[PDB]
């Protein structure tokens, strides 16, 4: 296979199988077991919602700069808006919400028995993934049983986590280009267009 | 040419090149960006 | 006492070497020595000696 | 503002710090050609005077009764650019000399004459500790959660 | 076992043996004792010698065309200071950029000899070199010019390289001295030493 640098010199705490393995670990920062088991479930989670992010932050500015809507800048849309609530009072109850589905996942990963649902669901409410690691089914999560086969989704478990660092790199180029050019993403690209030997940093 | 090597890994030397590196970087530092008190972060 | 070459612990509680461990070098088999192990350490004390010999009951730890 | 210090871009006794300095100077100035290594010098010398007194008013930090900074080392959300910002920048830098030194004590003290790996150090094992203690907080924290932080025991005797 | 020396009459030193190209046996200081230390020297002379010919090549060659009514360029010194589209940090960036694909591929090469050698876009060009250093190949060897007889057409070749290039290190730091010392271009000193080669040398200013 493949890996980061043609003079590979590969670790052993990763060997294959892995989704989206590239022997990348120069720094040796997940070597023990505990490390990796927990490592490949915060990359799986932080490359989701930063493609969700992604996705949330791009579209606003593309349309805008096509004429779309009028919705605010991705770095001025929470910032000082009143829309339909408190932002303190919507905070807070982000934080009561997403502690009752933190806690489940949380539940899977050290003892992976979580999928019945509750409150007299005790039948036909299962939940029917059964992976090796944190991916969820169901038709609450996985509603077009796409995830089919073990053994052969490598590509799409592949692309998933491809896709996921592109996400996470774009992510942090949005946070500080709009923090050093106080200027709209999109914009930043096409005034590079404009000349391209001419906006670099500073 | 090994044993020059091995001369060159002794404590003081290693002590002084990191020593001069290390007031040569400060030095720098404070030429270009003199009278820090506070961080403009 | 133990083995030749084994590796155990000291537990005499006035040694340099207390809480520390040494492999044995050769036990005298004597019908009347009172500290007949004995043991070096790769580590020298105030006075600058590793040997020191100590009894079968003084020190065990595998 | 808080502590009875006023901001210091408004202090009228920071005035006279700044203009007391600045007269010295001329004062000195005065003694040699405009076109002089000396006058040259000192020139330099007002210029970075007046770029240091036009920063400090700029930043926010607050003077006192005899137009002297003052660092609120509290936690103010308003002053955090004098104790906590740079105090963390150290602790990061310090946990990074700490930690490789005690990864280079660890890996040396399983060799062949350990003592000799000390006062002769080997660049090449140095040099690779050195450049992975960049991320030592999540080698820290993860040392501690396995157990293999500390030891138990340890060599102390007492009679 | 017969070859000519630096020094008639010594003796060549014992991690010397000719082998290699361009070997005289000079070596005083002992700076290529051990082998490990050889092998990179050799790789850092050679790199050194290729971008010294350039250098040379694009220094001397220019200025003699200014002189020759032809070319207008200016001088190599203020080369710096000109009109290009970016500014020279820029230009400095994207050089950075590009060559640390290049080194970082030839280091690669340098420490595991082999380990990169496949285009890794479109996998079967397959570079043709074999000994670190000569990379060979298509895109580094056009004319086929480079995999002959064992030696006396390989080894006579990489020795009059290293011949030319060790002149061209030298020739471009004369260069370098002489618009300090001297602050004419370079061809310009040429000309007023053949003018009068008796008084019109390094002595004729203090
Ligand atoms: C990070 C982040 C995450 C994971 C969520 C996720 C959520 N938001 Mg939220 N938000 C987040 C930042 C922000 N939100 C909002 C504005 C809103 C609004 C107006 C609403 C939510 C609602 C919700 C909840 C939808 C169910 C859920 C807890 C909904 C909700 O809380 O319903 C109970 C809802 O009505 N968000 C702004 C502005 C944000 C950033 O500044
Ligand atoms: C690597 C070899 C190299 C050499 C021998 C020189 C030569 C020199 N450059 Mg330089 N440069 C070199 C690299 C580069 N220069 C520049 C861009 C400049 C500028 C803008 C200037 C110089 C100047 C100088 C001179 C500084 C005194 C010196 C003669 C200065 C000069 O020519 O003053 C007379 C000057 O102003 N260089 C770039 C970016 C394209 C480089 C990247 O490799
Ligand atoms: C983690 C994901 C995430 C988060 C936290 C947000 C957060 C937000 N979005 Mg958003 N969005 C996302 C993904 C996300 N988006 C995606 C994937 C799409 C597609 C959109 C499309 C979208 C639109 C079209 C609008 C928002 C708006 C908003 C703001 C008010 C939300 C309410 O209503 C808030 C800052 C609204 C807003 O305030 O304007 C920007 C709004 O009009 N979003
Ligand atoms: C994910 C990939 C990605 C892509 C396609 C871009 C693309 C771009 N970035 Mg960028 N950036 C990224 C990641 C990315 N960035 C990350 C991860 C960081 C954090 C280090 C930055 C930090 C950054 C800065 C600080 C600046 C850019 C700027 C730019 C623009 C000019 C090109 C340049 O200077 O570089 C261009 C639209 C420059 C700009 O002004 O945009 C016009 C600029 O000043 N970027
Ligand atoms: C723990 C003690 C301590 C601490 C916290 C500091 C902290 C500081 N010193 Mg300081 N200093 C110290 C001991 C200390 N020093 C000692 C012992 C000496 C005598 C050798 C000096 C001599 C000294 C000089 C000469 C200068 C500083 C400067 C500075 C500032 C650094 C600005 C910079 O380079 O960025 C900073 C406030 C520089 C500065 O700009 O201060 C604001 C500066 O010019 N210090
Ligand atoms: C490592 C070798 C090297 C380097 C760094 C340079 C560097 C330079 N040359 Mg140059 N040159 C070289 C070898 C080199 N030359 C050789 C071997 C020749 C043949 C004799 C020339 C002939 C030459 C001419 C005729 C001119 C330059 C010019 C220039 C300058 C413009 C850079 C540019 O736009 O190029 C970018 C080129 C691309 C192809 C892209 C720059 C300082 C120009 C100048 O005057 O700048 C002041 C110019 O007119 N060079
Ligand atoms: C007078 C100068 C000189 C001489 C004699 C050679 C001679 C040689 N070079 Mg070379 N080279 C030179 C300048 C020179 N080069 C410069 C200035 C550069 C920098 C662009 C290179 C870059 C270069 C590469 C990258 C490669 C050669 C290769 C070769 C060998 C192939 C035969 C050939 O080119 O004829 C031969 C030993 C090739 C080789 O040895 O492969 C068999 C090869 O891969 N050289
Ligand atoms: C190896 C190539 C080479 C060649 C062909 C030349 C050729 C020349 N050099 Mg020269 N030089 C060289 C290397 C070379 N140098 C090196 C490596 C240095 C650094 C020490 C110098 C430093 C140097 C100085 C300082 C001067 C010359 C000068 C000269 C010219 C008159 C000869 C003289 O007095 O000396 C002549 C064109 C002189 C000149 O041009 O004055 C007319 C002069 O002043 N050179
Ligand atoms: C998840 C993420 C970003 C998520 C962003 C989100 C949800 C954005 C949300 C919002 O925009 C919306 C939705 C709407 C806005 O109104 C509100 C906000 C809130 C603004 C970034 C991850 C970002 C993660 C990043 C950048 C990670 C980079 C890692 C690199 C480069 C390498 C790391 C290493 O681990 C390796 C690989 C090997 C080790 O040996 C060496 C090291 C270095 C340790
Ligand atoms: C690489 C090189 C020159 C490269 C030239 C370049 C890139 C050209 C650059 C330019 O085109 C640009 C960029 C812009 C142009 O407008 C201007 C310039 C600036 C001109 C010279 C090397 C020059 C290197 C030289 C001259 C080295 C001489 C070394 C010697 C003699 C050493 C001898 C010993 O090391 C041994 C052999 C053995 C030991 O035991 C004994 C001792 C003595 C230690």
């Amino acid at each position: 296979r493949p890996l980061w640098l043609p003079g590979t010199t590969p670790p052993a705490h990763l060997d294959g199988t892995l989704a989206g393995d590239f022997g990348f670990d120069p720094l040796g920062l997940g070597q023990d077991p505990q490390d990796l088991r927990w490592y490949v479930q915060a990359e799986l989670v932080h490359s989701r919602f930063a493609m969700a992010g992604v996705a949330g932050i791009l579209f606003t500015d593309l349309l805008r700069a096509s004429g779309r809507t009028d919705i605010p800048v991705w770095f001025e849309a929470g910032a000082t808006k009143f829309d339909f609530a408190d932002t303190t009072t919507l905070f807070v109850v982000q934080l009561i919400l997403m502690g009752f589905v933190e806690t489940k996942r949380w539940m899977d990963i050290v003892k992976p028995g979580s999928q019945a649902a509750e409150d007299s669901f005790f039948g036909f409410e299962a939940a029917f993934e059964g992976l090796e690691t944190g991916y969820p089914g169901g038709p609450l999560f996985n509603p077009l049983g796409f995830a089919n086969d073990p053994t052969k989704p490598q590509p799409l478990r592949w692309k998933e986590i491809k896709n996921g660092r592109l996400a996470m790199v774009a992510m942090v180029g949005f946070m500080v280009q709009a923090y050093v050019t106080k200027t709209g993403p999109i914009e930043n690209l096409l005034t590079h267009l404009s000349d391209p030997v001419h906006n670099t940093i500073i | 040419m090994q044993d020059v090597k091995t001369y060159l890994s002794t404590a003081p030397v290693l002590a002084t090149l990191w020593f001069g590196f290390l007031a040569g970087l400060l030095i720098e530092i404070n030429r270009f960006f003199p009278d820090a008190l506070v961080l403009p972060l | 006492g133990p083995k030749r070459g084994s590796i155990v612990k000291v537990l005499r509680r006035e040694s340099y070497w207390f809480n520390d461990t040494g492999k044995v070098v050769a036990v005298d088999q004597a019908p009347g020595v009172r500290y007949p192990v004995v043991v070096r350490f790769d580590k020298v004390n105030y006075a600058g000696v590793s040997t020191n010999n100590y009894s079968p009951d003084e020190l065990e730890a595998a | 503002d808080v502590a009875g210090l006023t901001p210091c871009k408004e202090s009228k006794g920071f005035a006279k710090r700044e203009k007391q300095e600045i007269k010295k100077l001329e004062s000195r100035l005065k003694l040699y050609a405009p076109d002089s290594a000396p006058a040259l010098a000192l020139n330099a010398t007002i210029e970075k005077t007046k770029r240091r007194f036009a920063f400090y008013g700029n930043e926010g930090l607050l003077c006192g009764t005899d137009g002297l900074p003052h660092l609120i080392v509290d936690g103010d959300q308003a002053h955090l650019g004098e104790f906590v910002y740079p105090g963390l920048v150290f602790l990061y830098i310090a946990g990074w000399i700490g930690w490789v030194g005690r990864a280079y004590l660890i890996d040396v003290r399983t060799s062949k004459k350990p003592t000799e790996k000390e006062i002769i150090i080997d660049v090449p094992l140095a040099l690779r500790i050195m450049s992975k203690g960049l991320t030592w907080p999540v080698a820290a924290i993860g040392e501690l959660r396995s157990g293999k932080l500390v030891e138990k025991s340890a060599n102390i005797t007492v009679s | 076992n017969d070859r000519p020396l630096w020094f008639p009459g010594s003796k060549a030193p014992e991690w010397l043996d000719g082998s290699l190209p361009g070997d005289f046996g000079f070596d005083p200081l002992g700076l290529g004792s051990d082998p490990e230390l050889l092998k990179w020297f050799v790789q850092a002379e050679l790199v050194h010698c290729r971008w010294a010919m350039l250098g040379a090549a694009g220094i001397f060659i220019p200025e003699a065309l200014t002189k020759a009514g032809i070319l207008n360029t200016p001088s190599w010194n203020v080369a710096g200071d000109q009109q290009y589209f970016a500014d020279p940090t820029t230009l400095f960036v994207i050089e950075l950029i590009l060559f640390a694909w290049a080194e970082g591929r030839r280091w690669a090469d340098i420490v595991n000899p082999g380990c990169v050698n496949v285009d890794p876009v479109f996998p079967n060009n397959k570079l043709t070199g074999t000994d670190v250093g000569y990379p060979g190949g298509l895109w580094f060897d056009p004319l086929g010019w480079g995999q002959t007889k064992d030696a006396k057409k390989l080894k006579e070749l990489r020795t009059k390289e290293i011949k030319n290039g060790r002149l061209a290190m030298l020739a471009v730091l004369g260069a370098v001295v002489q618009a300090n010392y001297t602050h004419t271009g370079p061809i310009d000193n040429l000309l007023a030493h053949l003018a009068d080669p008796g008084h019109n040398t390094i002595f004729a200013l203090s």
